[PDB]
């Protein structure tokens, strides 16, 4: 009918196992049967399909979580700036404002997470780490007040980044920790936003990231590893920041990411022959605007003037029909429980799937009710484009720390 | 003595006699908390005592045993992992007993990053990779696609030059599940770091094996991606027989994978001044339309982009 996933021909998109069953095909077929039950529910209950993003339910879940969480969140006790970022960004995508008292309480809490030697830890007094450092800078930039910007100790942040920098161009996640493509992205994101990029800080980084691109076209966590959506987003987004996207084979990357959209489910898988997951709605689909920007900079004349290079409609349908928890919050797939990480990324991916932009051209695709339209998100930083401009302009008033 | 965190006779640290001397340190979440976790009594108890020993930098046997509980409660707490490593060295703890402990916790939480990083540190300290391949194979027996297990495996093999039996292990896992992409990745990892793919006998053996796998499971994307990956290097148009050999599977073993591969061969031919340029172009444009409208409509935007791109370049 007007929904791609509910068309009679969509049944032809079901897995073809060639009468050769393995763990992979069995697990895929289970997911497809579960998703087919969701797609068919309207037909079986004799109701007209209505695609509604449950804003008020999502809002209640988020406004509560911003202040208090149950012991189910003990596993995230070393990820508190991530909880700030995931919740503040989901509220920003839902066009929900931050009361000045909340903005101040977030600032003060992130101050407690900040290490005297630069960077942020996963909680008050915890050692600094690049992942909560990235989340804390993003959250402070979503708030975007003078107080939030002033929280960041830029001189110690630069010192911290230098302490993690490796001779091969890579970055440690933390002192005595490990290297992976996420660390290059976390470093590039915080360093560009706060205007602390020195001439040698990212020396060799583009080259190290390019060594993580493999035979599949995507990017692995470290050289030799299987291509994965999370690392591929981190690798390409870091290269966009550094203006070094050309270090990658962009065409093998484009073919790899587009191949990750599931013909049946409509959502994206993280790697070849694995399962669909709502969080890849951002990690994987977010690569399409980055590739569009990169190819356009090379003056590619064949690029679309209205759509990203993925099925924007089928992705919105997967998120709206399969990823919403009735109680509020979003999830990986039907049967999984809600969490703030999936809420953040399902909504981030929904925004990307709704909003196309390229120079003068602006085209929206809003599946379901018009109230489903989210605030746009910046494909590099995954914070509002206005927050990116505001933070960059603010920090550019400051000189790069001289050391 | 190890009083297990799940033992029926486990006692909170605040009720333990050997801990009476120290005041637990509460977490400073500020006066107006945000993302405040309402910790269970057991969690808050261990963490308030962990904070006390950390703040005073107590490098004791009791602080060492306490990090085990703090890790069990939240294995993602890297501050705890750091202090545990300080204590392993300061206290001169037996690192083989620590290897027994890391084996047990990885078995329980095989997707946690910190546990795998700790195991790598122990292997580095001991300069002993002898239990590695067998330990990883046991994790891969439970989840054959565990990303950290494959990453630790590649680190062990590369760092200690343990290449010799890896292709055989790859062959075994491919027999179990030919669709396991982590294993096709391991195949490429081993070959590229041993013989390389420039050796014509190696390349021929690899393409033949892959084409046999494609015949058995035509809709298995991993084998198709592997065939493309090992030949795209030098360029698909460098192998003239491949096109007709895939066209010879058009009626029997067809899929959007075979059709897409045909477009890939055509793209390379057009970039390498092939004979019958306009004939190759129209064939490629026809397939891009079949893919966009019928056989691979989820990728309609990609296939339309490819069509336009090919027209723009080879008109
Ligand atoms: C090894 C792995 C997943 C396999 O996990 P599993 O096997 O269970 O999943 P699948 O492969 O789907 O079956 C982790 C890589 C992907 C993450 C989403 C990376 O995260 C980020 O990009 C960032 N942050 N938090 C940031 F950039 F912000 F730092
Ligand atoms: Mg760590
Ligand atoms: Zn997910």
């Amino acid at each position: 009918e007007p929904l791609y996933s509910l068309r009679p021909e969509h049944a032809r998109e079901r897995l073809q196992d060639d009468s050769v069953e393995t763990v992979t095909s069995i697990e895929q077929a289970k997911v497809e049967e579960k998703i087919q039950e969701v797609f068919s529910s309207y037909k079986f209950n004799h109701l007209v399909p209505r695609l509604v993003l449950q804003r008020e339910k999502h809002f209640h879940y988020l406004k509560r979580g911003l202040r208090q969480l149950t012991d189910a969140y003990e596993c995230l006790d070393a990820s508190r700036p991530w909880l700030c970022y995931w919740i503040l960004h989901s509220l920003e995508l839902l066009d929900e404002p931050i009361p000045q008292i909340v903005a101040t309480d977030v600032c003060q809490f992130l101050e407690l997470c900040q290490s005297p030697d630069g960077g942020f830890g996963g909680g008050p007094g915890q050692y600094p780490h690049l992942a909560p450092t990235y989340a804390a800078v993003n959250a402070l930039c979503i708030i975007g007040t003078e107080e939030a910007y002033n929280v960041i100790n830029r001189e110690k942040l630069l010192q911290y980044l230098y302490s993690l920098k490796q001779p091969d161009g890579s970055f440690l996640m933390h002192v005595g920790g490990e290297v992976d493509v996420r660390s290059a992205y976390c470093a590039a994101s915080v360093a560009s936003l706060t205007n602390i990029i020195t001439p040698d800080l990212f020396e060799g980084t583009a080259e190290w990231i390019a060594r993580c691109q493999n035979w599949e076209g995507g990017i692995g966590g470290v050289p030799g590893m299987e291509a994965h959506g999370g690392y591929t987003f981190c690798g390409l987004a870091a290269l966009v920041i550094l203006k070094k996207e050309r270090s990658l084979n962009l065409k093998s990357l484009l073919q790899w990411v587009t191949s990750r959209q599931m013909r049946f489910e409509g959502g994206f898988q993280g790697r070849c022959n694995k399962l669909v997951d709502g969080c890849y709605s951002f990690w994987q689909a977010g690569l399409l605007p980055l590739l569009h920007r990169a190819l356009h900079a090379q003056g590619d004349p064949a690029l679309s003037m209205s759509h990203w290079m993925f099925h924007q409609q089928a992705l919105q349908e997967y998120i709206l029909m399969c990823c919403q928890c009735p109680a509020g919050g979003l999830l990986d797939k039907p049967g999984k429980s809600r969490d703030f990480y999936h809420t953040c990324y399902c909504l981030s991916g929904l925004s990307i799937a709704q909003h196309f932009g390229s120079g003068a051209m602006l085209h929206d695709v809003v599946m379901g009710v018009p109230e489903n339209v989210l605030q746009p998100t910046h494909p590099v930083y995954n914070i509002g484009p206005d927050k990116v401009i505001q933070a960059t302009t603010h920090f550019l008033q400051k000189p790069v720390p001289g050391f | 003595g190890f009083l297990s965190l799940d033992s029926p006779t486990y006692v909170l640290y605040r009720d333990r006699a050997e801990w009476a001397d120290i005041d637990p340190v509460p977490q400073n979440d500020g006066p107006s908390p945000v993302v405040q976790i309402i910790y269970s009594e057991k969690f808050r108890d261990v963490y308030d005592y962990f904070r006390a020993v950390l703040q005073r930098d107590e490098r004791s046997e009791r602080a060492f045993k306490l990090t085990r509980d703090a890790i069990e409660l939240n294995a993602a707490n890297y501050t705890v992992w750091h202090f545990r490593r300080v204590l392993l060295r300061s206290l001169q703890k037996d690192l083989q007993e620590e290897m027994n402990y890391i084996t047990a916790i990885i078995e329980e939480q095989p997707k946690n990053y910190q546990v795998w990083h700790h195991r790598r540190v122990l292997v580095e300290w001991l300069k002993d990779p002898s239990q590695e391949l067998e330990f990883i194979a046991d994790i891969l027996n439970q989840d054959a696609k565990n990303y950290h297990a494959w990453q630790h495996r590649q680190w062990v093999i590369q760092e200690f030059r343990l290449w010799d039996n890896e292709l055989q292990y790859v062959d075994q896992l491919l027999k179990e599940d030919v669709r396991n992409n982590s294993v096709w990745n391991q195949r490429h990892f081993v070959i590229s770091n041993t013989t390389g793919y420039s050796d014509r006998a190696v390349l021929e053996r690899e393409v033949q094996y892959t084409l046999e796998m494609i015949k058995l499971v035509p809709h298995n994307e991993s084998a198709w991606n592997y065939l493309k990956g090992i030949l795209q290097d030098r360029g698909l148009s460098r192998y003239p027989n491949l096109l007709n050999q895939l066209l010879d599977l058009q009626p029997s073993h067809s899929s959007p994978y075979l059709i897409a591969f045909l477009v890939d061969i055509y793209e390379d031919m057009l970039e390498n001044q092939c004979d019958n340029k306009e004939d190759i172009l129209n064939k490629a444009l026809e397939l891009c339309e079949i893919l966009a409208k019928e056989k691979d409509t989820i990728r309609k935007e990609y296939w339309r982009y490819i069509g336009r791109s090919l027209q723009s370049k080879h008109s």
